[PDB]
This record gives structure tokens, C-alpha cells and sequence, in this order.
RNA sequence: UAGGAGGGCGCGGCGGCCGAUGCAAAACCCGGGGCGCGAGCCCGGGCGGAGCGGCCGUCGGUGCAGAUCUUGGUGGUAGUA
RNA sequence: GGCCGGUACCCGCGCGCCGAAAGGCGUGCCCCUCGGGGCACUGCGCUGCAACGCCCUGCGGGCUCUCCAUCCGACCCGUCUUGAAACACGGACCAAGGAGUCUGACAUGCGUGCGAGUCGACGGGUUCUGAAACCUGGGAUGCGCAAGGAAGCUGACGAGC
RNA sequence: AAAUUGCCGGGAGGGAAGCGGAUGGGGGCCGGCGAUGCGCCCCGGC
């Protein structure tokens, strides 16, 4: 009657994705990271037209 | 059996828990990434508008005639460059308060009266400088590990800053990198769940270890210059 | 008969730890015993001397006891204690006791044939 | 290398299991190690840790004491990890529920002709899984005769240290640093 | 000499070692005693085997004189007023003490 | 088992006339149980046919064909020991006997536990029966 | 027990345990007691204060039963009453406890008496043993 | 290093359990195969010809490279002086 | 370009179509307005990456075994000593023997039993492999239960923070 | 049994030899040294 529930969950340490170059992981980590490529890579296209 | 129909009740009851939980975490987890999405834009705005800022200034104090003095530098990045063979006690003491117990341990300090007098009695172990965002930043990501409960536990993902910190309001990855670089009101608690960084020997080497970095050495502040090292280390 | 292990036996070490100086003296057993002189060199451990036992040599913990077989052996002296690795037969491979005879072998071999037990000297004594 | 003492590993000790090979209480300690993990009792934690203990570190506690400590709280359980001991110097004890590892004959007479119940740690979890309306005690650890003769030598000024002597009598360690007459007073 | 212990004060400076007397006979001691007493009660028969009857006597020296025991014999007034004569009573049965008093 | 089976494993551990036990008490040991009740004939308290009320046996007869003998204790003979067990002497089919360790083994809640070694000892003892009769044929090492 | 013996780990080990500089030598303090005032004087003089020297007067010829005074506490008293007897009784009626029975002397007064009143008939006893005893109601026998 | 503790390995008895052996026990021999970080252990082949082993508990005259160690045997010196 | 790894969750797959396969294919809101972009509702289950080889009783495969070769390393052990490879001592070799034990007193720690008690240890009784085992005494034997005094002597009236 | 010795076969050597790590060449030895079975199926009998 005062036991808490059973916890047969095994969780494990996970493997290392590459935190500056592996896209889920990025993202994962700062969601806003694709927003703040996204605009110097468009801003980049503007700049390179503009000669 | 009794016991067979009281025990897959209390299972049943047990999983239906479970799925409420994870179905309120799925809509917690929704809002997180708004939220967390929402601090990352503000904190990569605002230090463009810093950067252009101090551009700013320095530019309308040389068309009136005198010069902006910039503000004095608030955080500095020390790394060990000593081994730890035959040590005086007091600086042995010092460099276990600076949580430096290792060569090429690197670890964030605040400037102070008191701070910046305990790195002149050590410095001819340490290098320290200004560190800068990418430096700030690179570090944390790539090789920022948390300490929970005493234990060394990698900053792979969000959760664990949420479990680390959280009463302090630092959620995310990104604003455990705001907090440390513009040093705020939890500096102490976010660069203390920070365990010690463990950095490469630097490729390329140094240069003679046993020297200030004045006298062309290695030891002792080197301002800006520290973000050369860091690349380096890192 | 197929066995169960998934994993290559590495092995950090395959030469002995020789005792020091048995190769000098002929009295002296190979078996190791580690020196206590005071100025011993293997010892202190200086490059070029025999190397002592220490426990960083240990070898990993799943594949330990293997035989190159891939089974784990258990002695057994007669048919009794074959039939307690009926179960087992993928992961123990019995093995006839050296004082078993000839006659008992036969029966061994006889017995651990229906019950798919691999066996290390079923050729011994014939 | 790295700066640590020991290699920053534990150097204290503690009994993380019980010494005696007794089949009872190692079933008791699996209980508690259930319990504990389970429950979360902090009355638990104790009472488990407890078990791990030798014979000195769970002196008995007399049944006059046990009396004193129980008074007015008749609706609660008494839990000693030990012995009760009877004490004849009582008079009046009240119907009382205590759980203990041990009660002499003669106590545990005296208790349930009292009213009372003498219970095991078994017992005591089915009654109170989570320690609830208890009363935790322990006996006197510092009353042992060998406890007079720790702390400060026998000689050294403002210990009243028990010394170690192999009689009583005036020709014992009473002449020479025991009075102003033969040379000084300790 | 060294650390807090009793002073010691063994009695072992002699040749101990040739008056060291060991038990070993103790089992034999109680058969050749029991035999002692069965053969002993056969040539009294049918006397008792416990002896001559004693007297009680209180005990000497404050620490005892509560307590009762036997004593050797009784007195010659204890056993003239009882009317058993001085020379026919360990002849029956009854041990005699010509030395103990009656006060 | 006249008293509790938990108590018993305490008293049997380290120490009784089944555990045939090898190579020392270093990391190179190994242990197994002959006890005729102990399915995987493993010395452990889940196994132990000494300190359970409730186990299960599967073995192929005395000198006689493709007969499997399947017993099980029963909770309440514990004190009478020619007639605490109930076996029952199999000639059917596998998959036929399949079922019947089933009815006795799982469906009845006796021991849940041994359902799968119950199932794989009868395949190896079914298995050496054949092999006896028929006579080896395969290798099985591929 | 030989095979737990300590020196039984030390088998390989040079010295014994006993050191390679200060060896195991034969009486390198002297023996026994020797040296109590020269270079023991310090563990003498710490833990063993008092040993020197003489104190109060002889006694030729000591019989330790003429010193013989068993004593026992009134809170022992009632423990000596059955409790048969301990029902028998009225406000004015009380039981009678021959200590001499149970092999005490004297009386001391250590420890609380219930109400009863008690008559405790004895060899010797002190002020407070019949304070105590007078102040639950109860009286005192001297006897021999 | 000096030193302390824990967990193991090994030798010989005793109380118990489980076993091998004239279809070849112990001991010894081997460029035989293996296991263990190691102490050690398991198996093969040979020799031998009648005893032996493992596990639990318990016990001890229980582990050698030294001591100008004890006893025995054996070299180089040397077919030399 | 190097090293490691090969998936029981993280990724990934099926649930629709096209496509050898990459991969593509839908709708709505916001954004510039090219490209196209960003967000959207999300569900059920499943869940060890592959393709080809070589050898197969061979002159094959490997080996912790033996010998030899070569490169690198490498002074003889034990001992006392601040310091030993020492021009410090002992050691030609091999086998067998060879050194912290037994006992008494005490102490701390730990285990067992009983507990204001606790010991049956000198005896007695009984016991048919047992010099064992088992019973018995103790109302005062030892230790503990009370201490301070040289002694004569006296001897704990009941705890608050 | 060992120390030590003879014979036969093999191997190496420019004022020691032995030793630790590597590997290459020779030996010598290893068949649990290394598999040929499992699922659909068609009969033809048990
Ligand atoms: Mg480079
Ligand atoms: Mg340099
Ligand atoms: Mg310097
Ligand atoms: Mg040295
Ligand atoms: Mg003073
Ligand atoms: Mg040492
Ligand atoms: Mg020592
Ligand atoms: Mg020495
Ligand atoms: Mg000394
Ligand atoms: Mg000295
Ligand atoms: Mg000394
Ligand atoms: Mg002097
Ligand atoms: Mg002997
Ligand atoms: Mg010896
Ligand atoms: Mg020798
Ligand atoms: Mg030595
Ligand atoms: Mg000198
Ligand atoms: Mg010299
Ligand atoms: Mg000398
Ligand atoms: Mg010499
Ligand atoms: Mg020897
Ligand atoms: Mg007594
Ligand atoms: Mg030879
Ligand atoms: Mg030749
Ligand atoms: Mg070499
Ligand atoms: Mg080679």
C-alpha cells in the first residue's frame, strides 16, 4: 500500500553526436541555430548578386 | 488468483500514470523549444547590437575631439600550464580554489580585487585571458560537461542544464553561454555547474612555458590573445 | 554445439610472467614471485627489465575462461556429472578427469554424444 | 597526473552489511534493503543501517528507561534496535507495544503481563511500513565500564580517566602524582 | 614496556616449566574414585555410604556463622544426653569429637 | 520445506550435497546443482529444487522408449516426503507435451517462472531420446 | 588459530613486519617493568600515576571476613517481596523484609519506594535508607 | 620503501559430503594443448604398478634463493700440481 | 586522409503512390515575393548496416612451445645505508631440512549466548565405538550489582538548559 | 628427480653469456585446428 511505483526502466549513458557539425544534434541542442545559419546564408546570396 | 488480479490492476493503474506523464511532457516539450527558440534570437541579437555598439561610441568620441574608454573586461578563461610536480603549498592551495588541478585544465573566472589577486600568486602556472563568443561558445558545446550530483555528466542536450540549473531560470544550452559571457546575477551558480574543462595539449605547441607572455613565454595574461590559444586547445 | 559467445577473446598478454633471474639460476622456479629487494630494478620497474603482474592486464570480463573453443570447461569423472551441462551445451564443454579410465570414458563419450556436449579429450585412453 | 588526495577516493569506512552469518537477521536486512529502496522511509534508512551494527553499537536499554521515554505517548509503538532488559527498581509500567531484536525472559513477561506487545522487526513492518507513530530509541552507547578509560591519560591534568589497575587498596596507584605528600597531585 | 596497559606482573622467572601439572587423568581421577566408592559400598553393606552421621555446626567468622554445616562428631554432653555411651558410638554409627564445645 | 523457502536457501547456500562446485572461490569458479528437480540444474534459489515448495522436473525414464517423466511437488505434502510428489509418464507427441507442461506449469500459476526452461528441457530430453534410439546422425555444429 | 596468524601474510616479506632499520631485537627496553623511573618515567608517570611510592599504614595479618558488609538499596527492596504477600496487606499493614535472608548486611538508601510501607528488618542501614523507608510509611528492625 | 588491512592460491590432518582407480592410483618426465593479471590449475602423451582426489567446516611442526645456514650429492679447477 | 565502431532506444523502417535507387509527390497559414523559404496537426507499430570474395586434410591456417637472426632496451642479486653495478659484505651448483610459535595476565575490536545477572571451570550422577556427550549443585565460589577514606568510619533524599 | 656427464641428431659464434619488447626464418605440435546443416516443398513409408 506504500511502495512507489516499480521502476524497471535501464536508461544508459548515449553516444556522442557531434555538437557543432551533426545537424540533429545542433538543432537539438539550439533550435534556433537553422534560423541564424539560414539568414547570413541568404544574406550571402544578396551580397555575392550585388557585383 | 487474488494476487494475479490485484497485482495487473495496480500495473494497469501504474502504466495509465505513466502515459498522462508523457503525454504532458510532449506539450511541455512543445512549449520548451518556443521558448528556448525565443531566448537564443534575443541573446544572438543582442550581441550584434553590442559588437556595433562599442563601434558606435568609439567612432562619436573621435569626431568630438577625445576617445571612448571602453569598459574594463569582466570575464576572464584561465588554463593550467604547469604540471603538478613540486609545488609551493600556498600556490598548490590557490589553484585547488580555481578548481584547477591539472595541466591544461581551463576553467572561467570573474574579474575582481579578489580575484585577479589570487591569479597574481599563481601565475606563473596559469594562462588566462579575455575570452570572446565563439571561444565562449565552442567551449561549452563541444566540450562542456555538467556536474550533477558530484558526477561528471556531458552537456549532450538541454534537459540536463534544465535538471542542473533551472531554479535559476537557465534552460537551454544558449543561455548557459549568455550567462557565463555577460556575467549575471548567477554567474557563481552557472560557472560552478560547469565542470573544469579538459583541454587538448595545443596543437602546435608553445612556446617557452617557463616565461611571461610579456617577456615572449607563455605565463600569465594575454588578454585577447588567450582566443588564439583557445582555438588551439580546443 | 554451436556456441553462444559473440564476441572476439582478446588477450592483453599471451607470454608468462617469468619469475627474474630463473633464467639464471636452475634452483629457481618459474613461477612468479615478485622481488622485495630494496634496490631490485624490476621492482622500481626500469625500462628494459622484466615485466611484473598488475591487475591493468586483466582480460575483459565476458570472454573470460574461455577456451579458444568458445566454451568454458567443467571437468566431469563420471556419466552423473555430464548430464548436469544437458542445459548448458552451448556455453560449457566437458572434459574427462585425467584418473578417469578407460572403460568410463567410453561410457562418457557414449552419453555426452546424445546430449550434444562438446568434449576436449574424447580421443584420450584409445 | 592530477591533484588529489588518495585519488580523490573514499578513505572512510562503514558497515555496509552486518558481520554475523545469522540466517534471521540477514533475512530482516533483505527486508529493509526492500523497504528502504521502495518506501523511502528515512525511519527506514535508519533502522536498516542499525542492523549493520555490532553488539557495542546497540547497547541494551532497561525496561525503567524504556518506561520514562514512553510516558504519555501510550498510542505509538517503541522501536529499539537491541535488547530490553527488565528492571526491578520499576514499579508502575504502562501497557506499552515495543519492537525489539531481543527481550529477555524476564522482560518480555514483564511487558505482556503489562498489557502489552512484544514485537519483531518483522512484525513491525506489516504494523508500520513507513515507521509511522513510533518511537525511535536507543541505549546509553557511552556507559560501558571500557568507556571510563578512554579520552585523556590518567595522569594529565583535569582528566577524570579511569586507570587501568590490577587491584583496589591503598598499595594501587595512590602515592607518587595522586597527593601533595608524595611529590604532586597529578 | 609500552603503550596504556595494566602493569604486568607475571610470576614466571623460576624453571615453571618443570612443575607444570596438567589434567589429563582428570576422567581416569572420577572412575578409579567411582570404583573406590562401589567397591567400598559392597564391604559395608548394608551401612549407608555417605559415613557416620554429623552433627550441625554453625559456621566460624562473621562472613558464615549464619549459615549451618556438618561438623566432625558430636560432643560427649550431646551424646550422654541423648544416653548413647562414649565408646559404643562409632561402633553404630555416630562420630565423636571429644575437643568440640557446647556453649 | 516445513519451514519458510527463503529461510531454506539461507541454510543450503553454500553448502549441500547437490553443489558440485570447481575451481575455487576466485573469479574461475563454477558451480551447478545435480538435484533431480533443478531445471537448468543451476545453484541458485529461482532453480534450487532444495528451497522451493513449488518446482518442476522433466526427465526421460529408466531403460524404456521416448517416455517423459514430468513431476511436480505439491505445497501442502511438505512433511510427507514418499508422496509429495505428482509425476505423470508422457509417450506422446512434442508438441502434444508441449501442452501438457503447459497445463501444469504456467496455466495454473504453479511457477510461471519455469515456463520457458520446463519447454527447453523437454526439447533436450525429448531430443536425447531420439538420439538414443535412432542414433546420432547430425553434427550440430553449423 | 594459525591460519588467520598475521605473520602467515607476511611469508615473502623480509622483516616479519618489524622493519629493516629498527629490527626485531631481543629486549631493546630492558625487561618488564625495568627502567620505571629512568625511561619509562614518562608512560609511568601518564598513565600509571600513583605507583610509586608508600601510603596509609599496615594491617599485619588481614582477614578479609571480618571487613564482610554485603549491602543492598531500599529501590531493591520490593523485588524481595512475593507478590502474594505484596497483595496481603492494609494502609497499616506491611510486609517484612529480613535482608539478612537474601545475604545483605546493611541498607543504603540509592533509589525511589512506592507508597507501601515496608518493614525492613536489618543488620546495619544509613540516615537517608531510614528516611526514605520512615517517609513512605513504613519502620525499621535493627537485629543481630 | 618501512608499515597496515582485505580478497585469493598452495601443503598436511580431523568431522561431514561427493567421487576416481589393475579397462592402470600416487610420484616423476615432455619441443604436447589450454585457463588465470598472478599465486596456481586443468587436460594430452610417457613411465610406474596401488592407492588417490574435489567441496563445506575446522585445525597445524603449512610455502625458501640467500643465514661464512644443516646434511647429502655434484662440478670447473684438471688428466693439472 | 588515419584510428575506432555497426546499432535491441539515438538515428532508421513499414503503414499511400511514383522511382533501380537517390529521392520526390499533399493541404493551410506567414515571408520575401525569382528560388522558393519557415511553421503546422501526429497516430500506430517495427527496430543487430551491407556487397563480393580466399582456404577447406593442403606446399593450408595459428601457436602462449623450441632454436636462431636482427633492431631497440638492458650493469648481479640479497643486505646495511643519505647514497650499491660497486675497488662494501654473503652467494661454485643441486636436492631435502630451515626461522613470530606455545603458554599465563591484561587491553581494544569483532562474533555467540544469556542479561542484573552470569559463569558448573573443583566435585557428584550417569554414559556399552567415546578420556566424549548428557544431568546436578550456588541461599551468595569468581566477576558484576557502590563509592569515598590512611584509618576509625560513613555511604548517593531522585535534574535542568 | 635435480645438479653433473657420454653418444646421436639440429642450431649459432670477431675479448663474455644470459635477459625485456618486436617481427622474420626454421622446426615441433595443434582436426572442438575449421561447416557442410536448417527452413518451404514432391512423393514413398512409418
Ligand atoms: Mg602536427
Ligand atoms: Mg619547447
Ligand atoms: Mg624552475
Ligand atoms: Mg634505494
Ligand atoms: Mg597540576
Ligand atoms: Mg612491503
Ligand atoms: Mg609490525
Ligand atoms: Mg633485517
Ligand atoms: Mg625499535
Ligand atoms: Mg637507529
Ligand atoms: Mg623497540
Ligand atoms: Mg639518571
Ligand atoms: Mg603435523
Ligand atoms: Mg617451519
Ligand atoms: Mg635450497
Ligand atoms: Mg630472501
Ligand atoms: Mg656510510
Ligand atoms: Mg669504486
Ligand atoms: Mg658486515
Ligand atoms: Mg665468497
Ligand atoms: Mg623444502
Ligand atoms: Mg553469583
Ligand atoms: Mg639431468
Ligand atoms: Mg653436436
Ligand atoms: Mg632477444
Ligand atoms: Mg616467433
Amino acid at each position: 500500500s506504500v511502495v512507489k511505483p516499480i521502476n524497471k526502466e535501464v536508461k544508459r549513458r548515449e553516444a556522442r553526436k557531434n555538437p557543432l557539425k551533426n545537424a540533429a544534434a545542433v538543432l537539438k541542442l539550439n533550435p534556433y541555430f537553422g534560423t541564424a545559419r539560414r539568414m547570413a546564408v541568404l544574406a550571402e546570396a544578396a551580397r555575392v548578386k550585388a557585383r | 488468483p487474488e494476487k494475479v488480479i490485484l497485482k495487473r490492476r495496480r500495473e494497469e493503474v501504474w502504466a495509465a500514470e505513466k502515459k498522462q506523464k508523457v503525454a504532458a511532457e510532449k506539450i511541455k516539450a512543445a512549449e520548451n523549444t518556443k521558448v528556448i527558440y525565443a531566448r537564443a534570437e534575443q541573446y544572438a541579437g543582442e550581441y550584434e547590437a553590442q559588437d556595433k555598439e562599442l563601434v558606435q561610441l568609439k567612432r562619436e568620441a573621435r569626431m568630438k575631439g577625445g576617445f571612448y574608454v571602453s569598459p574594463e573586461a569582466k570575464l576572464l578563461f584561465v588554463v593550467r600550464i604547469r604540471g603538478i610536480n613540486a609545488m609551493h603549498p600556498k600556490t598548490k592551495k590557490i589553484l585547488q580554489l580555481l578548481r584547477l588541478r591539472q595541466i591544461f585544465n581551463g576553467v572561467f573566472l570573474k574579474v575582481n580585487k579578489a580575484t585577479i589577486n589570487m591569479l597574481r600568486r599563481v601565475e606563473p602556472y596559469v594562462a588566462y585571458g579575455y575570452p570572446n563568443l565563439k571561444s565562449v561558445r565552442e567551449l561549452i558545446y563541444k566540450r562542456g560537461y555538467g556536474k550533477l550530483n558530484k558526477q561528471r555528466i556531458p552537456l549532450a542536450n538541454n534537459k540536463v542544464i534544465e535538471e542542473g540549473l533551472g531554479k535559476h531560470n537557465i534552460i537551454c544550452i544558449e543561455d548557459l553561454v549568455h550567462e557565463i559571457l555577460t556575467v549575471g546575477p548567477h554567474f557563481k551558480e552557472a560557472n560552478n555547474f560547469l565542470w573544469p574543462f579538459k583541454l587538448k595539449a595545443p596543437l602546435g605547441g608553445l612556446k617557452k612555458k617557463r616565461n611571461h607572455y610579456v617577456e615572449g613565454g607563455d605565463a600569465g595574461n594575454r588578454e585577447n590573445y588567450i582566443n588564439q590559444l583557445v582555438r588551439r586547445m580546443n | 554445439a554451436v556456441p553462444l559467445l559473440t564476441r572476439k577473446i582478446v588477450k592483453k598478454r599471451v607470454k608468462h610472467f617469468k619469475r627474474a633471474h630463473s633464467d639464471r639460476y636452475i634452483g629457481l622456479k618459474q613461477s612468479w614471485r615478485r622481488p622485495k629487494g630494496i634496490d631490485s630494478r624490476v621492482r622500481r620497474k626500469f625500462k628494459g627489465c622484466t615485466l611484473m603482474p598488475n591487475i591493468g592486464y586483466g582480460s575483459d570480463k565476458k570472454t573470460r575462461h574461455y577456451l579458444p573453443n568458445k566454451f568454458k570447461k567443467f571437468v566431469v569423472h563420471n556419466v552423473s556429472e555430464l548430464e548436469l551441462l544437458m542445459m548448458h551445451n552451448r556455453t560449457y564443454c566437458a572434459e574427462i578427469a585425467h584418473n578417469v579410465s578407460t572403460k568410463k570414458r567410453k561410457d562418457i563419450v557414449e552419453r555426452a554424444a546424445q546430449l550434444d556436449i562438446v568434449v576436449t579429450n574424447k580421443l584420450a585412453r584409445l | 597526473g592530477i591533484d588529489l588526495v588518495a585519488g580523490g577516493r573514499n578513505k572512510r569506512t562503514k558497515r555496509t552489511a552486518p558481520k554475523s552469518d545469522d540466517v534471521y537477521l540477514k533475512l530482516l536486512v533483505k527486508l529493509y534493503r526492500f523497504l528502504v529502496r521502495r518506501t523511502k522511509s528515512q525511519f527506514n534508512a535508519v533502522i536498516l543501517k542499525r542492523l549493520f551494527m555490532s553488539k557495542t553499537n546497540r547497547p541494551p536499554l532497561s525496561m525503567r528507561r524504556l518506561v520514562r521515554f514512553m510516558e504519555g505517548k501510550e498510542d505509538k509503538i517503541a522501536v529499539i534496535v537491541g535488547t530490553i532488559t527488565d528492571d526491578q527498581r520499576v514499579y508502575e509500567i504502562p501497557a506499552m507495544k515495543v519492537a525489539a531484536l531481543r527481550f529477555t525472559e524476564t522482560a518480555r513477561a514483564r511487558i505482556v503481563n503489562a498489557g502489552g506487545e512484544c514485537l519483531t522487526f518483522d512484525q513491525l513492518a506489516l504494523r508500520a511500513p513507513l515507521g509511522q507513530n513510533t518511537l525511535l530509541l536507543r541505549g546509553p552507547k557511552n556507559a560501558r565500564e571500557a568507556v571510563r578509560h578512554f579520552g585523556k591519560a590518567p595522569g594529565v591534568p583535569h582528566s577524570h580517566t579511569k586507570p587501568y589497575v590490577r587491584s583496589k587498596g591503598r598499595k594501587f596507584e595512590k602515592a607518587r602524582g595522586r597527593r601533595n605528600s608524595r611529590g604532586f597531585k597529578v | 614496556v609500552k603503550h596504556n596497559n595494566v602493569i604486568p606482573n607475571g610470576h614466571f622467572k623460576k624453571h615453571w616449566q618443570n612443575y607444570v601439572k596438567t589434567w589429563f587423568n582428570q576422567p581416569a581421577r572420577k572412575q578409579r574414585r567411582r570404583i573406590a566408592r562401589q567397591k567400598k559400598a559392597v564391604k559395608i553393606f548394608p551401612r549407608p555410604t555417605s559415613g557416620p552421621l554429623r552433627p550441625i555446626v554453625q559456621c566460624q567468622t562473621r562472613k558464615y556463622n549464619m549459615k549451618a554445616r556438618a561438623g566432625r562428631g558430636f560432643t560427649l554432653e550431646e551424646l550422654k544426653s541423648a544416653g548413647i555411651p562414649k565408646k559404643l558410638a562409632p561402633t553404630i554409627g555416630i562420630s565423636v569429637d571429644h575437643r568440640r564445645k557446647n556453649r | 520445506t516445513t519451514v519458510p523457502g527463503s529461510l531454506v536457501w539461507e541454510l543450503v547456500k553454500k553448502n549441500n550435497c547437490f553443489l558440485i562446485k570447481q575451481f575455487g572461490n576466485s573469479n574461475a569458479k563454477v558451480q551447478f546443482s545435480k538435484e533431480p528437480n533443478n531445471l537448468y540444474n543451476v545453484h541458485s534459489y529461482k532453480f534450487s529444487g532444495l528451497a522451493n515448495s513449488k518446482t518442476v522436473a522433466v526427465q526421460p525414464s529408466a531403460g524404456e522408449d521416448k517416455a517423459v517423466v514430468l513431476s511436480t511437488t505439491k505445497t501442502k505434502k511438505q512433511n510427507t516426503p514418499a508422496k509429495l510428489q505428482h509425476k505423470t509418464l508422457m509417450r506422446k507427441e512434442f508438441r502434444k507435451m508441449a501442452k501438457s507442461v503447459k497445463n501444469q506449469v504456467c496455466d495454473n500459476y504453479y511457477r510461471p517462472d519455469l515456463t520457458k526452461p520446463a519447454l527447453a528441457r523437454l526439447s533436450a530430453v525429448y531430443r536425447s531420446l531420439q538420439v538414443s534410439k535412432s542414433g546420432i546422425k547430425k553434427k550440430n555444429r553449423q | 588459530t594459525t591460519r588467520f596468524k598475521k605473520n602467515r601474510k607476511k611469508r615473502g616479506h623480509v622483516s616479519a613486519g618489524h622493519g629493516r632499520v629498527g629490527k626485531h631485537r631481543k629486549h631493546p627496553g630492558g625487561r618488564g617493568n625495568a627502567g620505571g623511573m629512568h625511561h619509562h618515567r614518562i608512560l609511568f608517570d601518564k598513565y600509571h600515576p600513583g605507583y610509586f611510592g608508600k601510603v596509609g599504614m599496615r594491617y599485619f595479618h588481614k582477614l578479609s571476613n571480618r571487613f564482610y558488609t554485603p549491602t543492598v538499596n531500599v529501590e531493591r527492596l520490593w523485588s524481595m517481596v512475593p507478590s502474594d504477600k505484596a497483595a496481603e496487606a492494609g494502609g497499616d499493614k506491611a510486609p517484612v523484609v529480613d535482608v539478612s535472608q537474601f545475604g545483605y548486611f546493611k541498607v543504603l538508601g540509592k533509589g525511589m519506594l512506592p507508597e507501601k510501607p515496608i518493614v525492613v528488618k536489618a543488620k546495619l542501614i544509613s540516615k537517608i535508607a531510614e528516611k526514605k523507608i520512615k517517609a513512605a510509611g513504613g519502620a525499621v528492625v535493627l537485629v543481630a
